[PDB]
Formats: structure tokens, C-alpha cells, sequence
RNA sequence: UUAGGCGGCCACAGCGGUGGGGUUGCCUCCCGUACCCAUCCCGAACACGGAAGAUAAGCCCACCAGCGUUCCGGGGAGUACUGGAGUGCGCGAGCCUCUGGGAAACCCGGUUCGCCGCCACC
RNA sequence: AGUGCAAGAGCAAAAGAUAGCUUGACAGUGUUCUUCCCAACGAGGAACGCUGACGCGAAAGCGUGGUCUAGCGAACCAAUU
RNA sequence: CCUGUCAAACUCCAAACUUACAGACGCCGUUUGACGCGGGGAUUCCGGUGCGCGGGGUA
């Protein structure tokens, strides 16, 4: 199913698991990537900034993350960098799969609500921005247009 | 300062935690005054499901009745240290507990304007060992 | 004291906004009233802010308008100096105007209609879809700003 | 509403902020009002008795006689006149 | 204490001085309260009314200012209590007070207790108070007979120096007698 | 208020901690069970009777801000949100301007270790 | 925590627990709110009185069933006081 | 200790705003009698749209 069905934040927040059952597990494998043993003790810090509030299905998060980290293997399986996806798919989504009678759908997935300007991804690297590239591929698999922003890094 | 800071025995509770009694009799003679029933709470597998139910007795002794008892109880006990309260108490043994404290305790036991005893005015394990050990026996 | 001029009609405007205009004695487009600057009056003009034009007019302007569009509580009679002197506490229009501006009296108190029914603005006004700060004609105006509108509607 | 009992939708108005929790001071439960006085109606979550229908919480009526220790306040619901039987515990002097 | 949500009891509850549930039932009568209070050495009796910023004491009596009338005996006993009640009851009358209800605070409703002696005193002073006669002591005990008899089992004076050796419930009568006519502050 | 009783507001008063105070007078702890009364067992408590001793508790007095709380300055912030208006922008989601209101978190610095009423009293 | 049972709310010298005692889960008749916001409409419900008789308590007082909001039924006919 | 996120059926907080009563101005009423009271006669109980706020629904 298309992102068109769930990319807008027009519905009420629906996240109370105490009143919702049968919610599908998330496809997001990890949130901390790279040298998670080390702390953000890096010279450079780039972030992927979403430019519009939207809803991002755990589907897109996993594909976006994989495509970025899977690529960050331009530095090696145990390379020197740490990657972080700060958002979690809290918002439960339904689908009305009778016609419009008794239409409250059934849980079919989850999605994370990101507001325009938040960073969904943050990487930490030494002057070796291959990460900038890992993100051109990341925002490629998420609905919104995105801004690739660098913070600690006046080494231009 | 002292005199009103020096420990003293306030009640010695002798109780026999049985599991369902005929035992009161011996408590009455060992102490010198009537025992009190020991009801239990909660329903449990040791065929002890009855809420209100005699399951042992106790006896709270005060003043001479407490000394005249310890003047034989203590001798039948050896232990000391670690086996002492953080408030200067200790139980040994059929159980025999000795509650110790200093002169102004009624402040915490009375009805009107009651209050809790300040930590400083409390009795420490150490200050307790001294008092008792200094009364016919030895510590550890 | 501010000069109030309704520049937008009644159709589709909130009722509670319309009643306000009515409480301020304005019942038609281009109708103008003079309102003291008080807490109570201030709240009212603010509520009516999007369908009117208001501001403090200059002595002169007020005089021009008074002379040109003032009316007795009843009748055609022209409100000229003579009228003013033979009917009011003051001796001439200028005297009246000053009093109004300094908020010492009111058009009723002097047996005059609370409303100065103005003429459409000669040359057209700046638009009723945008405020002054945006090139429009709605909202608070400059004393020079209000004067132009009032004068154009003399 | 899914139901129509008196306490429907009263979760808020009949609950105390954690700190105002517990038995309330007796001073205001004994307060005496005179006929004609204006009194604000507000239920004390902590005080069970002497209550009035939650829908009137917020009203400001006029004391006009009492019934037992309870007072009879006149209020106007929308455009209807009504009399409310309420104890001091739930009233406050206006001004 | 612990957090923003924590609930701190009322000051007079923390101090374990006022029983607010009883207080409210007391304030129900709409009558003044006859506050009966004790101390190891003394006994106090007040007639309190309700006020805007707190209670108003319109009349009081303390077992200490009892000597001010000829008391030469201890002041933490039964005869003491009654008299202190009668004294406060009288000053009460002077103040224009006609009735009241007995507030014994945190004390126990034990029959023949000093608070009830306080209540009997105030009543005889002329104050109208809701009571129950057979919860009161039997007059003799009020007189202080129980103490005289106790000194009979002498061998050593019950009173260290004080007054008398065999004590005097008669001293009691002389005083009640005194309080029942004229004299200052009454 | 050189120590008390009854309260109002019910943490500005809570939690924790330091120092000081009783020679006759007050509160206590304290001493003690013939009585009224009392412990499903204990004068522990409750109740009654009393001063040999003490200021160590409590309590009263002076003070500390580490925690909790109340209010204030500056910053966050005229941000977030919002009542009224718009032939302003945007494929749209949505945004912007004018007008009237206006926050929360958090940081830094102050404040707060109760206030007040009635009665009694070297 | 507990308070019979949904959910939300109330409650700590208690509305909870224990003990003891008691039958107010009483008869009569109302006021008011609710049912039905506003705004007419029955049964039902609740709050708050009074009259009478009682329970407990030293007493103020508390008890018009269970802390509060669910647990309810017209006319005709029968049986019953 | 540090570090990453949330709530229609969460709340240590908390608007704009809505709302009871009162006073003030305004407007209105006392020959156009308002507010209110009593009675006669209805029609009406398929609605729709814009904007704001919504809930459902891919729409
Ligand atoms: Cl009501
Ligand atoms: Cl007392
Ligand atoms: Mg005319
Ligand atoms: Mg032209
Ligand atoms: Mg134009
Ligand atoms: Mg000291
Ligand atoms: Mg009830
Ligand atoms: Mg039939
Ligand atoms: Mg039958
Ligand atoms: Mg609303
Ligand atoms: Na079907
Ligand atoms: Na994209
Ligand atoms: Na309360
Ligand atoms: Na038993
Ligand atoms: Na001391
Ligand atoms: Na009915």
C-alpha cells in the first residue's frame, strides 16, 4: 500500500496500546549504528532534516535507514562513525479492509510523526563525509523533501 | 544531659509462632501474665486459609516483669552483633524480643501532639550493646 | 477621540460585530461616528477593527466634516457656525470640534445626530481587503491618514 | 454522550488537584449566608453531601432561605429559573 | 515533601493537636464550644466562638489563677478541674454566654474524667450544656475524697510539704462556696 | 506568646540539618497505681494521683537551602498555541500578513526553613 | 491498600480495618434537581426538609441502605395490608 | 549516571477562549410599553453550502 494513504497528520494521535491490540511489530532493525560503544566525540556532525510535517511508516524508516547505513560501508563494517535515527513509529495506523458501515479500520501498521525541521537522522564522522552521501540516498525513501544539515564542522 | 539519654528496657515480647494454642500455658508461666492470641492475615497453602484464626500467642512484658524474665532469658542465649536492630533492638531464641530506647519515648506513643523521635535521640546498635552487655553478660 | 467609519457592509459579517457597530451608532456603510478613547470603547473598536477605518482626526478635518455632514437630532438644518452657536454651548464649529476632540462633550449632548453620514471617497479608498500597513484602508490610521479619508468623503 | 447519568463528563470538575486532596477545612462548611447574598456554586470534590447537579457548577445565584442546614439558592439556567438545594461546603461569597 | 503531588496534612493535623472530623461535628450545633484542656500540672477551660480569621475566646479559666481565690492545693486534680470549669462558666455568664457544647479535643470520654468534671462545673455555673449525668464522677470524687482516702494509707505525706498532711476536700467546698457570690473577675 | 490553649489560610508552613533555652513561675519528658477509668496481654496507651530528677526528646527561640514548594528578575519568547480579518503564498499538507491575546519545559540569579486571628500569661 | 461489580471520581485520628452493639433497608408527608441543559413530557432516581417512632454516642451528632454516577415498568385484572 | 522517543480514553503545568453574576459605558424602553405574564392561529421536525474546530473513511 501507498504512502498516500498514511503520510498526513490529519488524524488524532492514536498510540494508546492499552486500548489498541494487534499492532504489528516494527521493521526498524536498530536505532544506534556504528561505534555505539563510543560517545559523540567526533569533529563533524551531520543531520538529515525533514522539511514538512509528515507521517513515516516504519516501512520507510527501515528502508531509509538501511539504504544509509548499508552505504556507510564505504567506511567498513567496524568503521569509525555513529549513526542515529531519533524517531520511533508511535502512531498506530488502520485500514478499512460492509463498505462504509462499521468502518473503523483494523491495525495494519505504525508510523512516526515528524514535524518539519526536526532531524530524523544524525551521524557523527571525522572529516570524512561519505555520510552526506548516505543521506542523499536516505531522504530518497521517505515522503518529504529533506535538508542535509551539518553542525559541528567549520572544516569546509 | 545524661540520665535522660541512658537506655532502658521497654517491653520484651515473648511469642511462639505456631501454625494453628496449648502453648499459651507455658508462656504464662515463663513470663507471669496472660498470653494473647495471634490471628493471621492472608489465605495460604499451609492449610492456613482462615483469616481470623488463632495461630500463636505473645506476651508483652514491661518493667520488672521484663527484667525478672531476661534475668534467665539472656543467660539462655549467646548471640550478639549483626543480630541487633538498627534502632538498638534484638531478638533471640520460641522468640524473645527486647525493645530498647531512651527516656522521652512516650512523645511518640501518646495521643496528643505526638511526634516521631529524632534520629539523634534514637538508640544505635552500638549504644545498645553497651547498655545490655553492661548488665550480666558479654557482646558478640 | 477617534473617528470611526464603516467601510464594509453587513452581509456575512458576524452578528456580534454588527451589533457593536450599531451600538456605536453606525448602521450603514460610509457612516462615521466619533468615539472617546476609553477602555470600554477601545475594546469595541478592536472587535470592529476589520470592517472599519479609525484614527484621530485633526482639528481642521473634523471641522470640515462637521460643517459638511453634521445634522440635528432631527431634521435637515445645516450645522453651521450660527446653528452651533444658537443651539450649543459653543460659539462656532471650531469650538465644538475642539470640545469633541478633547472629549469634553458629544454630538448627542449638543443635540446632534451621533452619526456623520459621509460621502463615498472621492478618488476611491485603498481597498477593503487589506489593512493600512498593507496598502489597504482597514484598521487604525495616521492622523494624516484618517484626515485624507475623511476629507475625501467630505 | 454514551450515557446520561449526572456524572457524565465530570471527570475534571469533580476531581481534586493532588495537593487539595483529602478532607476539606470545616470553616467553609459551616459558613452562614443571608437571604439575598450572591454565592458562587462549586462542588468540593472532597465533600460528598450537600451537592447539586454538576451542570450548575460555575453558577452564581442568590441565597433565598434554607432547608435544614442546606441552603436554597436561586439560579437561572439559560432562560429558566431554578432553585438549588446546596450546603455551605459548596458555596462561596461573591466579591 | 517528596514531590509536587505530595499531600501535606493541615498544620493542626501535623501537630496532632486538632481532630478536624470531630471539630466539624462540634461546629454543627452553632453553639459556643466549652474547650476542656489539661496539662500535667494544670487544667484549662475556655468558651470559644467562631470567627473570620479564627476562633474567639469570650471566657476562660485556668487552674493556676484558682489560688487567686484561695486555692492552696495542687492544680492537676478533679476538684481543681471542676472549680476551673465553674470559674470559666461564671466569667462566661458575665460575658453574656448562655449555652455551649463540650469539646474535649483529643482527650478520652472516660466516665468521671476531669474533662467531664470541667463540664459539670461550667453547667452549675449556669451554662446550659448537652450532657449525660451518669458519665460524671459521684460528687465525692469531685470533692477530692478519693485523694483524702489515698492519704489515709499514709505512712508518708501524699503532698510534699504543700498544705495539710491528710488533705482537704473541705478546702474544695470553701472554694466552690466562695465562687458562688460576688468577688472580682466573675 | 523566658516555653501556653483554641484556630484561620492549609508546604511560603513539607523533608533534612545546626545552635540556644528553663534558679520561684508554664509546657514536657519524668515518678507513681488506692481510687474514676483502662489494656481480646501488658498504668505502653488510655485514666487517675503526684514533684525526686532533667532540659536529653518534644516544644519555644535563633539560623542553614541540599531536596520539595511559593512568588519574582533576566533568558527561553512575544517563541508555541490562539479569538477577528485577507481576491496574501502554496499542487497540496500547509504557510504568511494585519489586529486582539499569549504558554510550557529548562537555565542562571533572588525569594521561601510560615503568615495571621482570638484568649491567657513577669 | 481497602472500599461487592464497569469506568471515572471520593475517602487516613476515614468513607478503610478490627471489636462491640444495633435494625434508619422505619411509618407519614413534602421541598428541589434529575429523567427532559436551554425548554413542555410519565415511571424511575437523587439531594434536602418536616412530623412520628427508634438505634448508637458523653455530646455535638450520625443513620431517609451499601461513598458517588447502572441494578428498571403505565392502564385494566388478581392477590395482599 | 549518560543517552533516544510518545499519548483521544496521561498530567507537575497551561492558554487563546467559552461561560455565571455584578458595576460601568454603550444601545434600548417608559404616547413606538421594553423585560415579562396569559391566551388564539400556525408553519416546521428530507435541508444544503462556505469558513473555523472537528470524529470516521485511501478518498
Ligand atoms: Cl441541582
Ligand atoms: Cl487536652
Ligand atoms: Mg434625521
Ligand atoms: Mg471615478
Ligand atoms: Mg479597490
Ligand atoms: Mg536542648
Ligand atoms: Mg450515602
Ligand atoms: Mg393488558
Ligand atoms: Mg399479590
Ligand atoms: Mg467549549
Ligand atoms: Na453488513
Ligand atoms: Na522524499
Ligand atoms: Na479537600
Ligand atoms: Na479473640
Ligand atoms: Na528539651
Ligand atoms: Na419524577
Amino acid at each position: 500500500k501507498p504512502g498516500a494513504m498514511y503520510r498526513n497528520s490529519s488524524k488524532p494521535a492514536y498510540t494508546r496500546r492499552e486500548y489498541i491490540s494487534g499492532i504489528p511489530g516494527k521493521k526498524i532493525a536498530q536505532f544506534d549504528m556504528g561505534n555505539n560503544g563510543a560517545g559523540p566525540t567526533y569533529p563533524a556532525q551531520v543531520e538529515l532534516v525533514v522539511e514538512k510535517p509528515v507521517q513515516i511508516r516504519h516501512n520507510a524508516l527501515e528502508a531509509a535507514r538501511v539504504a544509509a547505513n548499508r552505504y556507510v560501508q564505504n567506511s567498513g563494517a567496524a568503521a569509525n562513525y555513529k549513526f542515529r535515527i531519533r524517531k520511533f513509529p508511535f502512531h498506530v495506523i488502520r485500514e478499512n479492509k460492509d463498505g462504509m458501515r462499521a468502518p473503523f479500520g483494523k491495525p495494519v501498521g505504525t508510523a512516526a510523526r515528524v514535524h518539519g525541521a526536526n532531524h530524523i537522522f544524525i551521524a557523527w564522522v571525522n572529516p570524512d563525509p561519505n555520510v552526506e552521501e548516505a543521506w542523499r540516498r536516505a531522504k530518497m525513501k521517505v515522503t518529504p523533501t529533506i535538508n542535509i544539515d551539518s553542525s559541528p564542522a567549520g572544516n569546509a | 544531659f545524661h540520665e535522660m539519654r541512658e537506655p532502658r528496657i521497654e517491653k520484651v515480647v515473648v511469642h511462639m509462632g505456631i501454625g494453628h494454642a496449648n502453648a499459651e500455658d507455658i508462656l504464662g508461666e515463663i513470663t507471669g501474665q496472660m498470653p494473647v492470641r495471634t490471628k493471621a492475615k492472608r489465605t495460604v497453602g499451609e492449610f492456613d486459609i482462615r483469616e481470623g484464626d488463632p495461630i500463636g500467642a505473645k506476651v508483652t512484658l514491661r518493667d520488672e516483669m521484663a527484667e525478672e524474665f531476661l534475668q534467665t532469658a539472656l543467660p539462655l542465649a549467646e548471640l550478639a552483633t549483626s543480630q541487633f536492630d538498627d534502632t538498638g533492638n534484638f531478638s533471640f531464641g520460641l522468640d524473645v524480643t527486647v525493645n530498647l530506647v531512651r527516656p522521652g519515648y512516650r512523645v511518640a506513643k501518646r495521643d496528643k501532639a505526638s511526634r516521631s523521635i529524632p534520629t539523634k535521640h534514637r538508640l544505635n546498635p552500638a549504644d545498645a550493646v553497651a547498655f545490655i552487655e553492661s548488665t550480666y553478660d558479654v557482646e558478640v | 477621540m477617534h473617528a470611526l467609519v464603516q467601510l464594509r457592509g453587513e452581509v456575512n459579517m458576524h452578528t456580534d460585530i454588527q451589533d457593536t457597530l450599531e451600538m456605536l451608532n453606525i448602521h450603514h456603510v460610509n457612516h462615521c461616528t466619533l468615539v472617546p478613547e476609553t477602555d470600554a470603547y477601545r475594546g469595541m473598536v478592536a472587535k470592529v477593527n476589520d470592517f472599519v477605518a479609525f484614527g484621530e482626526p485633526s482639528q481642521e478635518t473634523l471641522e470640515t466634516v462637521l460643517a459638511t455632514r453634521a445634522e440635528p437630532l432631527e431634521g435637515d438644518a445645516d450645522v453651521d457656525d450660527e446653528w452651533v452657536a444658537e443651539h450649543t454651548d459653543y460659539d462656532d464649529i471650531s469650538g465644538l470640534a475642539f470640545a469633541l476632540l478633547s472629549e469634553e462633550t458629544t454630538l448627542r449632548e449638543q443635540g446632534l445626530s451621533p452619526t456623520l453620514r459621509l460621502h463615498p471617497p472621492r478618488g476611491g479608498h485603498d481597498g477593503v481587503k487589506h489593512p493600512v500597513k498593507e496598502g489597504g484602508q482597514l484598521g487604525k490610521h495616521d492622523t494624516e491618514g484618517i484626515d485624507d479619508l475623511l476629507e475625501a468623503m467630505r | 454522550p454514551s450515557s446520561n447519568g449526572p456524572l457524565e463528563g465530570t471527570r475534571g470538575k469533580l476531581k481534586n488537584k493532588p495537593r487539595d486532596r483529602g478532607t476539606s477545612p470545616p470553616q467553609r462548611a459551616v459558613e452562614e449566608f443571608d437571604d439575598g447574598e450572591k454565592v458562587h456554586l462549586k462542588i468540593d470534590p472532597s465533600v460528598p453531601n450537600g451537592r447539586f447537579h454538576p451542570r450548575f457548577d460555575g453558577q452564581t445565584g442568590t441565597v433565598e432561605g434554607k432547608q435544614g442546614d442546606a441552603y436554597k439558592v436561586d439560579i437561572v439556567d439559560g432562560g429558566k429559573e431554578k432553585t438549588i438545594i446546596v450546603t455551605a461546603a459548596h458555596l462561596r461569597r461573591q466579591e | 515533601a517528596t514531590g509536587p503531588r505530595y499531600k501535606v496534612p493541615m498544620r493542626r493535623r501535623r501537630e496532632a493537636r486538632t481532630d478536624y472530623h470531630q471539630r466539624l461535628r462540634l461546629l454543627k450545633s452553632g453553639k459556643p464550644r466549652l474547650v476542656a484542656r489539661k496539662s500535667n500540672k494544670h487544667v484549662r477551660a475556655q468558651l470559644v466562638t467562631l470567627g473570620p480569621n479564627g476562633d474567639d475566646t469570650l471566657a476562660s479559666a485556668h487552674s493556676s489563677d484558682l489560688a487567686e481565690y484561695g486555692w492552696e492545693a495542687p492544680t492537676g486534680n478533679m476538684p481543681s478541674a471542676y472549680l476551673t470549669g465553674l470559674l470559666a462558666g461564671l466569667r462566661a455568664q458575665e460575658a453574656g454566654v448562655e449555652e455551649a457544647v463540650l469539646d474535649i479535643g483529643l482527650n478520652s470520654p472516660t466516665p468521671g474524667s476531669k474533662v467531664f468534671a470541667i463540664q459539670e462545673g461550667a453547667i452549675d455555673a449556669g451554662l446550659d450544656i448537652p450532657h449525660n449525668d451518669d458519665v460524671l464522677a459521684d460528687w465525692q470524687r469531685t470533692r477530692g475524697a478519693h485523694i483524702a482516702e489515698y492519704d489515709e494509707q499514709l505512712e508518708e505525706p501524699l503532698y510534699s510539704g504543700d498544705f495539710d498532711a491528710a488533705d482537704l476536700p473541705e478546702h474544695f467546698d470553701e472554694l466552690r462556696e466562695t465562687l458562688l457570690d460576688g468577688d472580682i473577675e466573675l
